[PDB]
RNA sequence: UUUUUUUUUU
RNA sequence: AGCAGAGUGGCGCAGCGGAAGCGUGCUGGGCCCAUAACCCAGAGGUCGAUGGAUCGAAACCAUCCUCUGCUACCA
RNA sequence: GUCUACGGCCAUACCACCCUGAACGCGCCCGAUCUCGUCUGAUCUCGGAAGCUAAGCAGGGUCGGGCCUGGUUAGUACUUGGAUGGGAGACCGCCUGGGAAUACCGGGUGCUGUAGGCUU
RNA sequence: ACCUGUCAAACGGUAACGCAGGUGUCCUAAGGCGAGCUCAGGGAGGACAGAAACCUCCCGUGGAGCAGAAGGGCAAAAGCUCGCUUGAUCUUGAUUUUCAGGACGAAUACAGACCGUGAAAGCGGGGCCUCACGAUCCUUCUGACCUUUUUGGUUUUAAGCAGGAGAUGUCAGAAAAGUUACCACAGGGAUAACUGGCUUGUGGCGGCCAAGCGUUCAUAGCGACGUCGCUUUUUGAUCCUUCGAUGUCGGCUCUUCCUAUCAUUGUGAAGCAGAAUUUACCAAGCGUUGGAUUGUUCACCCACUAAUAGGGAACGUGAGC
RNA sequence: GCGAAGGCCCGCGGCGGGUGUUGACGCGAUGUGAUUUCUGCCCAGUGCUCUGAAUGUCAAAGUGAAGAAAUUCAAUGAAGCGCGGGUAAACGGCGGGAGUAACUAUGACUCUCUUAAGGUAGCCAAAUGCCUCGUCAUCUAAUUAGUGACGCGCAUGAAUG
RNA sequence: UCUAGUAGCUGGUUCCCUCCGAAGUUUCCCUCAGGAUAGCUGGCGCUCUCGCUACGCAGUUUUAUCCGGUAAAGCGAAUGAUUAGAGGUCUUGGGGCAUCUCAACCUAUUCUCAAACUUUAAAUGGGUAAGAAGCCCGGCUCGCUGGCGUGGAGCCGGGCGUGGAAUGCGAGUGCCUAGUGGGCCACUUUUGGGAAGCAGAACUGGCGCUGCGGGAUGAACCGAACGCCGGGUUAAAGCGC
C-alpha cells in the first residue's frame, strides 16, 4: 500500500482537523528497567534454567503497520498511533498511479 | 472391464450429467440415434410404433447401442434399407461412478466417491425408449424389430403401435384433412402447424 | 459442517423478482412507520445496508424506534426450545405494513358503530364470528330435466 | 607451440 | 534485535576526490599455408539506487533491496 | 375530447411498421454578444422567433411479436395422513384431504393524483 | 480458524476424509462526494489496413465491468472518464451475526464532535453485499498542567489509568525430537491382525436374445453387442462377537458330507461309418495313485492308471503329531 | 595421543589416587582380524587438527566521557565461531547427460552438471538380485534344490577391508 | 521409609415400602474412554386464580394476512447439454469439375436433459393478528420536528362491556439441583458406496428405562402399556391335533 506523507485528520489536543505529518511507528528497544524485565532477570538468575515460555510456532508473516500522526501545529505538536491493515509491501509518500500511462 | 448392470438400475442417485462440475466422462456407447431413411416426408411413413417402457430403471448407453443395432439389422432385412426410419428417443446424461479397482494408496471406504465410468438414460413409466416410422404394409416386421430389441434391455417395456401419423404429435385419422385444409404444412420428416394468429400476408403466401 | 456465513443460502430469499429489478420504486420510502405498528420483513437484494439476517425474513413484528432511514423491530425468534424478542435494526426497504392488523382495526371500528346502531334502534346484532356452519336444507329443482349418467370410461394405453 | 589420413590391382 | 561489511565489460579483482582497466568472454585484421597465443585493434560497465555536501563523484555521507559473518532470544 | 409541469402504480404502458393530428402547448428550428463548455455552439450553456408538423410527442391501425388475463392441459403430475394393500423387486393401486406447469384456444392493449392551459 | 454454491427434503437449523471451489491478501484509491458518459457483442461504411490499428452511423436488458472464489445486486448505476478530498479521523452507549444468547472477528441503526463533497436535497465515519483474522501476563508508543513513588519537600526513575501495536494458523491462544525385536503398566473387543455373520464389487459357475463361426446351415458344437441370475472352495468391503487369550501356515493321520461327474452302471444328441471324441440326463454307490524340486497352499515335470474331478466340515483336524 | 608442571582415567574433597616397583622395544585409545595377493578415486559435507592473520563477531573486569546520581554512551575487547591448512587403515561417498569406430547390436577418443570424485582391481541371482523358479551347461526318469558359468549388479566391491 | 505416591482407566459399593423421573444433543477445552456449558430431572417452596351450601395458556383447528423456490413442470423462455430433417444466403471455405454439390451461417420446426439451471410453481411448512394494555372524546407538557392552529411522543381527566372465532385447560414465578453428554431401530425423505445386519443426515415414533396378548422362537414388528383381585367384553391374531 502506499500512504501519503501529510494527511488533515482530527486533532485531540486542538479539537479540530489539522494537517499532520504521517510516519511510520518503530517499537522502541526494552527499557532493562521495567518491572516485568527486573522480575524475568530474577527469576532467570540461579539454577532453575527457563523460567517462562520461548515462542516458537510463528503463523504470521506480514504486520499491522502503525502510522504516528504529528500535529503541524507549533504549540500543539501532539502525537497519535493509528493502525492500518496487514499488507506485504508498505510504502510512504510513494508515486501516485495515473490511468493515461502506456503499460 | 464393465460391471453387470444389475449394479447400476434403480436410478438412486440424482441426476448427475456431464458439466463443469463432473469432467472426465468416457463418452457414451451409442453417438447415431436417427437410422434409415431420415430424409423421408411424412406423407410415406405413416406407420409408428414405440418400445414403451414399463419400469422407473436406468438403461445403459451400451444397452441402446445394441438395441438399435439389432432393431436396424432385423428392418433391413424384411423392409429394405430405405424402408424405413428407427429414432431412439433416450439420450444418455445421466453419468454413473465407481470406486477404485482394489502401500500408496488409502484403502477401504475413505475417500470413497467414484470416478464416471459410464452413461446411463433414467427412463421413466410410460416413457417412449425407441421409435420407428413405415409403411402401413410394414406392422409385423415392425413389431418383431422392437419385440427382439426388447431383449438388450434389463426391465419390462411393451410394443404398442400409435395412433399418430409417422413421428408427428397429430392424429393419423385427422393427419390428410389438416393438410388439405392448409392447417399442416409438410417441412423434412415433420409437419408443420398453421395457426390463424399471425399476419395475414403469412396467410396469403399459404393460398396463393 | 457448513460455513456460518451471514448470507449462505441466500441466493434465492434476498434476489429480486423476474423483470422487477432496478429503481426501487419510491412510494416505499414514503410508507409511514409510526412507533406500535406491525409490520412484515422481507430483504431486498438492491439495497445492502440495514439489511435484516435471513432468519427474520418472513417474520413479522412491531416497531418500538423510528430512525432517519431505518426502524427498530421487536420480531420473536425461536432458538432451541425457547422464543425470546430480538430488537433489530431494518432500513425501511427491507419492511411493509401487515395487512393482519388493518383488517382488525377495521373489524373493531365495525363492531363499536354497529353498538352505537344497535343501542339507538332498540334491537341486538351479531358480532363475534361463527365458524362455517352445517349446510342448511334446500330444495334441489330438476326442471324435468333427468341427471345425465355418468360411468367410467373403457382404459386406453396412449403413448 | 602443433601439420592426422590418402584408395584397388594395374 | 546488535555490530562489521559488500553489490563493478557477464566474471577474479585493483584505488579515492572523475583518466574508468587488466587474464578472460564478442568482433576485425598481422605472421605462416600455418591450424597456435603473444600480437594490435575496436564494441560491451546507466559500478542497484533515493536525496545531502563540495569547483567537481561506483567511489564520501543518511535510508531502501541483494546478501554475508558472528552474536542475542519471557508476549 | 386533449395537452403541459411534477408524479404514483411500472409493458393492458414495450417493440416493428403505416395513417391522422384543429387550438393552446411541447418540440424541431434560427443565432453565438453576454453566462458557460467543446477538436467541432453537434451536445451543454446562453439570446431568440423566419419556417415546419418531416421528426420527436399524442391518438388510431396490424387474422402483428411481446405483455396482462382467462380456458385447456387436468382432478392429470405431485403431495398431508392410513392399512398385517399388491408386487421377488422396480414400483403401483386404493382410503382421507390438498392440488400444479408447457404446448394448444380465446379476450384486452394503461389507469390515475396535484397544479396550469386549449377545445370561446 | 474462516467464505461461496449444493447437499438440505420451498421458514431457520441440519452430518460424512459428501461434491464443486476460495482465504492468511489487495487498494491514497479500487476510500468519500459530485458531474458527465455507456458497456460486451454485431451489421454497414472509410488511404495504406489485412481475421484483429483508428475514424463514422446503426442495433444492443446488460449477454460487459465492478481485483481476488462463487452467489446475489447494479445502466443519465455500484460500470468508464474527470474534479475536489481524507467519514479508513475523535467519542458514549444500543443492536445483529456465531451463541451459552460469555468472548473475538465482522456487521447494523442512532447520538455528540470535527470535516469532505455538491448549487442543493443529500451522501460519507473504509472497500456494492456475504471471507481475509487473535485472550490473560510481558514489552513498546501515544494522552493528561492526571494519580502513587510509603516522615515531609524538589528533581530523575519506577508504578498506575486510557487507546494503538509486537501472537499464539493445534487460529478460546502448553515452551517440545526420535527409537525400542530387551521392554513395562492401566485398559480396550469403543479398534486392527483368524473363524463365523451381512454383502458379492472382484473371483467362480450358470441362463436369455441371436450378429456371426461351423464348405452349405443362427442354435451338432460355439456364440459377439447386450441382459438376467446363482455360489461363498478367491480377494475385497464392513467391524456384529471374542484382547482378566477361541493356540497360528503347511504337511501327516482319520471320518463324514456336497455335486457344479474325471472314471465306472443305465441313457438321450452329434458335423456319431468303425475306433476315438464331444454335448446333455438319472446318478455321489465305488474309485480318484507312486515320485523329483519347493516350508509351502498353488505350480511344474517324470511314470503308471478306468480316471488320475472339484470342494466343505471354526479357510475340519497342535491336551493328535 | 603422550617426554611426566605429561597422556588416559578415578575422586565430594587434599598438587588426594590408578596406569606407575612404569618412561616410547612404554602406557593409554581405536579399527581390521592367520598366512598369501592387493588395499583404487574423492578433503566438496560432517568431524579431528595447524598456524598466516586481511583480520569480522566477541562476556565479565578494567579505561575514558556526559549527568546530581542511579544510569547511559564510546574505545578497548581472551578463548570459541568465522577465515585460510592438513587429513579417508576419520565418519563416509564413488552418478548421470551429451558428443560416436564399413550388417547390426555394442561403441574407447572430446566436453559438461549437481555437492568433491564418479565403483579401479577383483567378485556375484552369493548368507548380498526385487523382477526370479534369471539364461546356458551339468547333476535325475523327473530338480523352485546343488555345482560351474554369464554379464548394465532393485541395492557387490577393496583394514565400513 | 517418603507412601494410604497419582490414575480422565478395570472391579466392587450392604435394609424395606411410597411418589416423581432422564441423557447420549448445543458451544468451549492438546477436547475425541474426560470435563466445563446449555438442555432434559428432582426437591423446596412461594404469588395468585375459580367455584359451592377465571388471572391467562395451548406440539389443535378456523378466519385474515405475509414469507418460501423443494416435488412437479420447462427448454418452439434466459444459462448450460443435446438428436434429425427442412427453407434461404454474405460465404477472408472446401471438393469434383461455365460452374455444381457439400460444409458454414441464418430462419421456422423437431428428439432428449440439469444437485451446484429457470419464466412458472404446489402439498406439507414457518411468522403475525383475532380488544379493556381496547376504542372514542377533552385538556396539559416538550429544550425534539417545524410555513403553520405543524408533527411525534409523553402526561392528566371522561365515556363505552354483546368480554368481540372453535375446542380444551387453573396459571405464574424463584432458588438449589443429581444423572447424562458411547446410543440404537422403523415408516417416509435423503448423501457416499455394487451392496451390506455398512457409513452419514431430517421428521416422528420406539428400544435403551418396559413387562403384557399375537408374530413357533426374537430388544425395535402388530395390538396394548402394568397397584392386588371377581364378573363381562374386545384389540392384533386366530379356531384339524
Ligand atoms: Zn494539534
Amino acid at each position: 500500500v502506499n500512504v501519503p506523507k501529510t494527511r488533515r485528520t482530527f486533532c485531540k489536543k486542538c479539537g479540530k482537523h489539522q494537517p499532520h505529518k504521517v510516519t511510520q511507528y518503530k517499537k522502541g528497544k526494552d527499557s532493562l528497567y521495567a518491572q516485568g524485565k527486573r522480575r524475568y532477570d530474577r527469576k532467570q538468575s540461579g539454577y532453575g534454567g527457563q523460567t517462562k515460555p520461548i515462542f516458537r510456532k510463528k503463523a504470521k508473516t506480514t504486520k499491522k503497520i502503525v502510522l504516528r500522526l504529528e500535529c503541524v501545529e507549533p504549540n500543539c505538536r501532539s502525537k497519535r498511533m493509528l493502525a492500518i491493515k496487514r499488507c506485504k509491501h508498505f510504502e510512504l509518500g510513494g508515486d501516485k498511479k495515473r490511468k493515461g500511462q502506456v503499460i | 472391464g464393465r460391471r453387470p448392470a444389475r449394479c447400476y438400475r434403480y436410478c438412486k442417485n440424482k441426476p448427475y450429467p456431464k458439466s463443469r462440475f463432473c469432467r472426465g466422462v468416457p463418452d457414451a456407447k451409442i453417438r447415431i440415434f436417427d437410422l434409415g431413411r431420415k430424409k423421408a416426408k411424412v406423407d410415406e411413413f405413416p406407420l409408428c410404433g414405440h418400445m414403451v417402457s414399463d419400469e422407473y430403471e436406468q438403461l445403459s448407453s451400451e444397452a441402446l447401442e445394441a438395441a438399435r443395432i439389432c432393431a436396424n439389422k432385423y428392418m433391413v432385412k424384411s423392409c429394405g434399407k430405405d424402408g424405413f426410419h428407427i429414432r431412439v428417443r433416450l439420450h444418455p446424461f445421466h453419468v454413473i461412478r465407481i470406486n477404485k479397482m482394489l502401500d500408496r494408496l488409502q484403502t477401504g471406504m475413505r475417500g470413497a466417491f467414484g470416478k464416471p465410468q459410464g452413461t446411463v438414460a433414467r427412463v421413466h413409466i410410460g416413457q417412449v425408449i425407441m421409435s420407428i416410422r413405415t409403411k402401413l404394409q410394414n406392422k409385423e416386421h415392425v413389431i418383431e424389430a422392437l419385440r427382439r430389441a426388447k431383449f438388450k434391455f434389463p426391465g419390462r417395456q411393451k410394443i404398442h403401435i400409435s395412433k399418430k401419423w409417422g413421428f408427428t404429435k397429430f392424429n393419423a385419422d385427422e393427419f390428410e384433412d389438416k393438410v388439405a385444409a392448409k392447417r399442416l404444412i409438410p417441412d423434412g420428416c415433420g409437419v408443420k402447424y398453421i395457426p390463424e394468429r399471425g399476419p395475414l400476408d403469412k396467410w396469403r403466401a399459404l393460398h396463393s | 459442517t457448513n460455513t456460518k456465513g451471514k448470507r449462505r443460502g441466500t441466493r434465492y430469499m434476498f434476489s429480486r423478482p423476474f423483470r422487477k429489478h432496478g429503481v426501487v420504486p419510491l412510494a416505499t420510502y414514503m410508507r409511514i412507520y409510526k412507533k406500535g405498528d406491525i409490520v412484515d420483513i422481507k430483504g431486498m437484494g438492491t439495497v445492502q445496508k440495514g439489511m435484516p439476517h435471513k432468519c427474520y425474513h418472513g417474520k413479522t413484528g412491531r416497531v418500538y424506534n423510528v430512525t432517519q432511514h431505518a426502524v427498530g423491530i421487536i420480531v420473536n425468534k425461536q432458538v432451541k426450545g425457547k422464543i425470546l424478542a430480538k430488537r433489530i435494526n431494518v432500513r425501511i426497504e427491507h419492511i411493509k405494513h401487515s395487512k393482519s392488523r388493518d383488517s382488525f382495526l377495521k373489524r373493531v371500528k365495525e363492531n363499536d358503530q354497529k353498538k352505537k346502531e344497535a343501542k339507538e334502534k332498540g334491537t341486538w346484532v351479531q358480532l363475534k364470528r361463527q365458524p362455517a356452519p352445517p349446510r342448511e336444507a334446500h330444495f334441489v329443482r330438476t326442471n324435468g330435466k333427468e341427471p345425465e349418467l355418468l360411468e367410467p370410461i373403457p382404459y386406453e394405453f396412449m403413448a
